C-alpha cells in the first residue's frame, strides 16, 4: 500500500520540476517557464493531500534543506505520526540516475542546482497551513525558511521568479493577523516586513526583471490601505517605476485597483475614475477573481459620485450582479435627489460593510456632495432659474446660501454656469458647438498615437513565437 | 459588471490553467470574496421585481424614473379639472 | 511603521538634534528611501554650513538615496 | 527639567514653556537613546518611554500658542505610532485627545486638505471607532462645509469656535484667513463685477479698507465702485504665453502633421 504509493509519487514530483529548471536556463523567455509552475502548483498540492500528506515529507527529504524538515514533521505528529509510513527506500533514493535528483550534485554539494526545486517544495507546506489557518508563529516559520534560500543558492533572474510566490504568503499572513487584532509581534515585525521587500525592489531594478518588481510593489501598497497609513501610500506613488514588459495582465489590474484608491484620497477623482475602468480592462475573470471584480464595481460607483455627476439607475441593473452592490445602488439614489435624510438612514445601516471596504472615508465627503449634486440636476433642467426657486427645491436657508454652494462647484467644474446678481438668477453656461473649435484635434491626437504604436508592436511579435517553438522539443 | 462587463474580460484574456493561479493571487491579496460577504452578513440580496423590466438584474433594459411611483394617472386626472378652475375663474 | 520619527529630528532647530537625525537615518538609508526623501533637502542643507562636521555624513547618506530610486 | 516643562504649562505661563524648549530638545536626544524606538517593547521600556513622551506632549501644545509650527509638527511625528500600537500599551494621556484634534486644523489652514483626508483614515481606526470623540468632529465638520461649498456654515462655526477654548481659538484666526483666499478663487468665474458692499458681505469683512485691499491683491480695479474680476484672468493668461510649457501643450498643426508623417516613413 503506502510504501509503494509514496515511492512513485516522490519520484514523479522531482522529475517534472527538473525539466522546468532546465527550460529557464536556456536563453530568456520569462513568461512560459513560469506558467508551468502556476498550472503545476494547483495540481501537486491535491495529489500530495490524497494518500496521506506525508507524500510531501518524501519530497522534503529529497531536497537539500536548511530547516524545512522540522516544520513539516510537526504537522504529521499532530494528526498522528506518519514517519513510520514514509520510510527510507521510498522517501530517500538519490539512485544513480537523475529523475529523483542527480547523484553527482548531491554528493559533491557545491555544484548543486537544487534551488528552484527547493522553492516549489516550501510553498506546498505553507499552502496547507494557510488553508487550515495558523497565525503569529506561522508567519515566523515561513519567514525563517524563505530567507535562507536567497542565501545558500545564488540569485539569478530565474531564482527571483519562483521566489516571487514565497514573498506573497509571508506578507499576506502578517496582514491578516494585523487586521485580526494588534499585538506586540505585529507592531515590531511590520517594520521588518515593510523594509525588506523595499530592499529587493532596487535589486530587481538592477536585475532588469520586470515580473519580480511588480509583485513587491503590490504587497507594500496593500499594507498602507489595511492599517490606514496612506500618508505613506501617497509618497510611494510620487515615484513611478512599475514596468509592463514581463508583468502579467492579472497584475496590471492589481496595480490600478489600489492606485485608484490613493488618487481618491488626494481628492483628485479624475485619474481615480480613469484607473478603475482601466483596472477591469487588464483584468481577466473566470471565477477565481470574483471577489476582486465585485469590489471593482463598488469602488467605481463611489468615485463617479465624488466627481458630482450621478451614475444611472440602469447602470446597476445592467451590471450582471446587484447582489452586493445593493448598498451602492441606494447611494446613487440618495445623492441624486438631493436628499439628506436618505443618506443618513443607509450609512448607519450598512456601517460594518462600508468600514471593511475602505469606502467609509469617502462617504464623509459624499454627505457633503448630496447637496452639490442636488444642484446639478436643477441647473441642467432649467437654463435660467432664480436664486429663490432653488431655495424652494433643495430647502436651502437663504438666497445667499445658494450662491456659495454653486460657486465652489464651478471652480471644481461640476456645474459649468455663472451666477448673475444684478438680475437675480443663475444662468447655466452653454457648451456651444465645439466642432468649430480646436477640441476634436485633441481627441484625435490620443487615437492616432495609440494606433501607430500597434502597427510597430505586431512586427516584433512575429518573431517571438518562432524562437519559442525552435527551442521546444520536437512534436 | 459595470462598464466593461465580465464577458469581455473572459473573451479578451482567455481563462487558462496558466491564468487561474494569478487570479487567485488577486483575490487573496485583496483578501476574500466580497460576493459572499453580503448574503451571510446582511441576510438579504439585491433588487427584485416591481412590475418586470423595471428592477432586478436582467438583460431587460430599464427606466431612469423606475424608483418613482405611478401616481401619474392621478396627476393628469387632476390636471384637467384644475385647469378649468383657473381659466374659468 | 513609517520614517516619520526620523524626519522630524532634522527639522528641529537645536544643533544637537540635527547631528542625531543623521545617526539614525544612516542605518535605514537603504531600507526606507520612499519615506526618507521629504527631508532630503534638510540633509543637503547641512553640507553648506562648514560649522558642522556632518558634511561628510550628509554627502554619504545623500548619494545613496539617489541610487535607491535608480538614478 | 522634563518635569519643569510640564508644570510650566499648568501654571499658564507659556513664555516660560518657550524658554525651557532649547535645553529640552538636547535631553530629548538622551530620551531617544534610552529607548530602542519601537522594535522591542518591554515593561522597563514604558518607564523609559514616559520620560520621552512627556516632552512631546507639553511641548506640542505650547508650540501652538507660541507660533512654532515646525516644532508642533516635529513632536507629533515622534509621538503618534506609540498611541496607535497594541490598542494602547499605555502610552495614553488626557493631553492625547487635544493634540489629535488641533493637528487636523493645522493641516487644513495650510491647504493640505490632501493630507487631511489621509490623516483622517489613520485616526478613524485608531480612536474614532473605539473611544468615540476626542473633539474630532470640529475639524471634520469644517471640511465638510468647504467641500459642500457653503461658506456661511463654515464661517458660523469659526465664530463660535473663538467663543470656545480647546485651543481652537488659536486656529480659528488662521482658518478665517484661509477661507478668505479660497472664495476669491471661486468668485472669479461666478461674477464679472460686484458692488463693493456685496464683495464685502460675501468674503466676510468688517471694513471696506479690508474689502478693497483684498480686491487689489486679486488685481481687480475698484473703480466705478464695482469690482472687475476679468482683469486678473487676462494677466494669468499672458504669464502662461510667455513660457514654453504652454506652447507645446496646445500642439500646433505644423508639428502634429510632421511628427505624424515620420512615424509612417520610419
Amino acid at each position: 500500500l503506502h510504501h509503494s504509493e509514496k515511492k512513485y509519487a516522490e519520484e514523479d514530483q522531482v522529475q517534472e520540476l527538473l525539466k522546468v529548471l532546465n527550460e529557464i536556463s536556456k536563453t530568456t523567455l520569462t513568461l512560459d517557464p513560469r506558467y508551468i509552475w502556476r498550472s503545476l502548483k494547483d495540481l501537486s498540492s491535491l495529489r500530495n493531500q490524497e494518500l496521506l500528506n506525508a507524500e510531501t515529507l518524501c519530497f522534503t527529504v529529497n531536497v537539500l534543506y536548511p530547516d524545512s524538515s522540522s516544520f513539516k514533521k510537526n504537522l504529521l505528529k499532530f494528526i498522528t505520526s506518519n514517519h513510520k509510513s514514509s520510510v527510507p527506500g521510498s522517501a530517500e533514493l538519490r539512485n544513480s540516475y537523475p529523475a529523483s535528483f542527480y547523484s553527482v550534485n548531491t554528493e559533491k554539494k557545491t555544484i548543486e542546482v537544487t534551488a528552484e526545486i527547493n522553492c516549489f517544495m516550501h510553498l506546498l507546506v505553507q499552502l496547507f497551513l494557510w488553508d487550515s489557518k495558523e497565525l503569529e508563529q506561522l508567519v515566523e516559520f515561513n519567514r525563517k525558511v524563505v530567507i535562507p534560500n536567497l542565501l545558500c543558492y545564488y540569485n539569478l533572474r530565474s531564482l527571483n521568479l519562483i521566489n516571487a510566490k514565497l514573498w506573497f504568503y509571508i506578507y499576506l499572513s502578517h496582514e491578516t493577523l494585523a487586521r485580526s487584532s494588534e499585538e506586540i509581534n505585529s507592531d515590531n515585525q511590520n517594520i521588518i516586513l515593510r523594509s525588506t521587500m523595499m530592499k529587493f525592489l532596487k535589486i530587481a531594478s538592477l536585475k532588469h526583471d520586470n515580473e519580480t518588481k511588480a509583485m513587491l510593489i503590490n504587497l507594500i501598497l496593500r499594507d498602507f490601505l489595511n492599517n490606514g497609513e496612506v500618508d505613506s501610500a501617497s509618497d510611494f506613488i510620487s515615484k513611478l517605476e512599475y514596468p509592463h514588459t514581463d508583468v502579467s495582465s492579472s497584475l496590471e489590474a492589481r496595480y490600478f485597483f489600489y492606485l485608484s484608491k490613493i488618487n481618491a484620497i488626494q481628492l483628485d477623482y479624475s485619474t481615480a475614475n480613469e484607473y478603475i475602468i482601466a483596472a477591469i480592462r487588464k483584468a481577466p475573470h473566470n471565477s477565481k477573481s470574483l471577489g476582486f471584480l465585485q469590489q471593482s464595481n463598488k469602488l467605481h460607483c463611489c468615485i463617479q459620485l465624488l466627481m458630482g455627476d450621478i451614475p444611472e439607475l440602469s447602470f446597476f441593473h445592467q451590471s450582471n450582479m446587484q447582489k452586493s452592490l445593493l448598498p451602492y445602488y441606494h447611494l446613487t439614489k440618495a445623492v441624486k435627489l438631493g436628499d439628506l435624510k436618505k443618506f443618513t438612514s443607509t450609512i448607519t445601516k450598512y456601517k460594518q460593510l462600508l468600514l471593511k471596504d475602505d469606502t467609509y472615508q469617502l462617504c464623509v465627503r459624499l454627505r457633503s456632495n448630496v447637496i452639490k449634486t442636488g444642484i446639478r440636476i436643477i441647473s441642467l433642467t432649467y437654463k435660467k432659474i432664480s436664486l429663490r426657486d432653488i431655495c424652494l427645491k433643495l430647502n436651502l436657508d437663504s438666497e445667499q446660501t445658494v450662491e456659495y454652494m454653486v460657486s465652489r462647484a464651478i471652480r471644481d467644474g461640476v456645474i459649468e454656469a455663472k451666477i448673475n446678481h444684478e438680475d437675480g438668477f443663475i444662468e447655466t453656461t452653454e457648451l456651444l458647438n465645439i466642432y468649430d473649435s480646436e477640441d476634436p484635434q485633441q481627441v484625435f491626437d490620443e487615437r492616432i498615437k495609440f494606433a501607430n504604436q500597434l502597427h510597430d508592436e505586431y512586427l516584433v511579435s512575429m518573431r517571438y513565437p518562432e524562437d519559442k517553438k525552435t527551442q521546444q522539443n520536437e512534436k | 459588471m459595470s462598464t466593461d462587463v465580465a464577458a469581455a474580460q473572459a473573451q479578451s484574456k482567455i481563462d487558462l490553467t496558466k491564468k487561474k493561479n494569478e487570479e487567485i493571487n488577486k483575490k487573496s491579496l485583496e483578501e476574500d470574496d466580497e460576493f459572499e460577504d453580503f448574503p451571510i452578513d446582511t441576510w438579504a440580496n439585491g433588487e427584485t421585481i416591481k412590475s418586470n423590466a423595471v428592477t432586478q438584474t436582467n438583460i431587460w433594459e430599464e427606466n431612469w424614473d423606475d424608483v418613482e411611483v405611478d401616481d401619474d394617472f392621478t396627476n393628469e386626472l387632476k390636471a384637467e379639472l384644475d385647469r378649468y378652475k383657473r381659466e374659468n375663474q | 511603521t513609517t520614517a516619520a520619527p526620523l524626519l522630524a529630528l532634522l527639522r528641529e532647530n537645536q544643533d544637537s538634534v540635527k547631528t542625531y537625525a543623521l545617526e539614525s537615518i544612516n542605518n535605514v538609508v537603504d531600507q526606507l528611501w520612499s519615506e526618507i526623501s521629504n527631508e532630503l533637502p534638510d540633509i543637503e542643507a547641512l553640507y553648506d554650513d562648514d560649522t558642522f562636521s556632518d558634511r561628510e555624513m550628509a554627502a554619504l547618506i545623500a548619494s545613496k538615496v539617489y541610487y535607491n530610486l535608480g538614478e | 527639567l522634563t518635569k519643569s516643562l510640564s508644570i510650566a504649562f499648568e501654571n499658564g505661563d507659556y513664555a516660560a514653556c518657550e524658554k525651557l524648549l532649547p535645553p529640552i530638545k538636547i535631553e530629548l536626544i538622551k530620551n531617544n537613546l534610552l529607548i530602542p524606538d519601537l522594535s522591542i517593547q518591554n515593561d522597563i521600556y514604558l518607564n523609559d518611554l514616559m520620560i520621552t513622551k512627556r516632552i512631546l506632549e507639553v511641548g506640542a501644545l505650547a508650540s501652538i500658542q507660541t507660533f512654532n509650527f515646525d516644532s508642533f509638527e516635529n513632536y507629533f511625528n515622534q509621538l503618534k505610532p506609540y498611541y496607535f500600537s497594541n490598542n494602547h500599551k499605555l502610552s495614553e494621556s488626557d493631553k492625547k485627545s487635544k493634540l489629535i484634534s488641533l493637528y487636523l486644523l493645522n493641516l487644513l489652514s495650510q491647504n493640505n486638505t490632501t493630507k487631511f483626508h489621509s490623516e483622517l483614515q489613520y485616526l478613524d481606526k485608531h480612536i474614532k471607532n473605539l473611544e468615540d470623540d476626542s473633539l474630532l468632529s470640529y475639524p471634520i465638520k469644517l471640511d465638510r462645509w468647504l467641500m459642500e461649498g457653503s461658506y456661511q456654515k463654515a464661517w458660523d462655526l469659526l465664530q463660535s469656535g473663538s467663543q470656545n477654548i480647546s485651543e481652537f481659538d488659536s486656529f480659528t484666526d488662521i482658518l478665517k484667513s484661509a477661507i478668505r483666499d479660497e472664495i476669491a478663487k471661486n468668485t472669479e468665474l461666478s461674477y464679472d463685477f460686484l458692488p463693493l458692499s456685496n464683495i464685502k458681505a460675501l468674503l466676510f469683512f468688517n471694513n471696506e479698507k479690508e474689502t478693497e485691499k483684498f480686491a487689489l491683491e486679486r488685481n481687480w480695479p475698484i473703480v466705478n465702485s464695482k469690482v472687475y474680476f476679468n482683469n486678473q484672468s487676462k494677466e494669468k493668461a499672458d504669464y502662461e504665453d510667455e513660457m514654453m510649457h504652454e506652447e507645446d501643450q496646445k500642439t500646433n498643426i505644423i508639428e502634429k502633421a510632421m511628427d505624424y508623417a515620420i512615424s509612417i516613413e520610419n
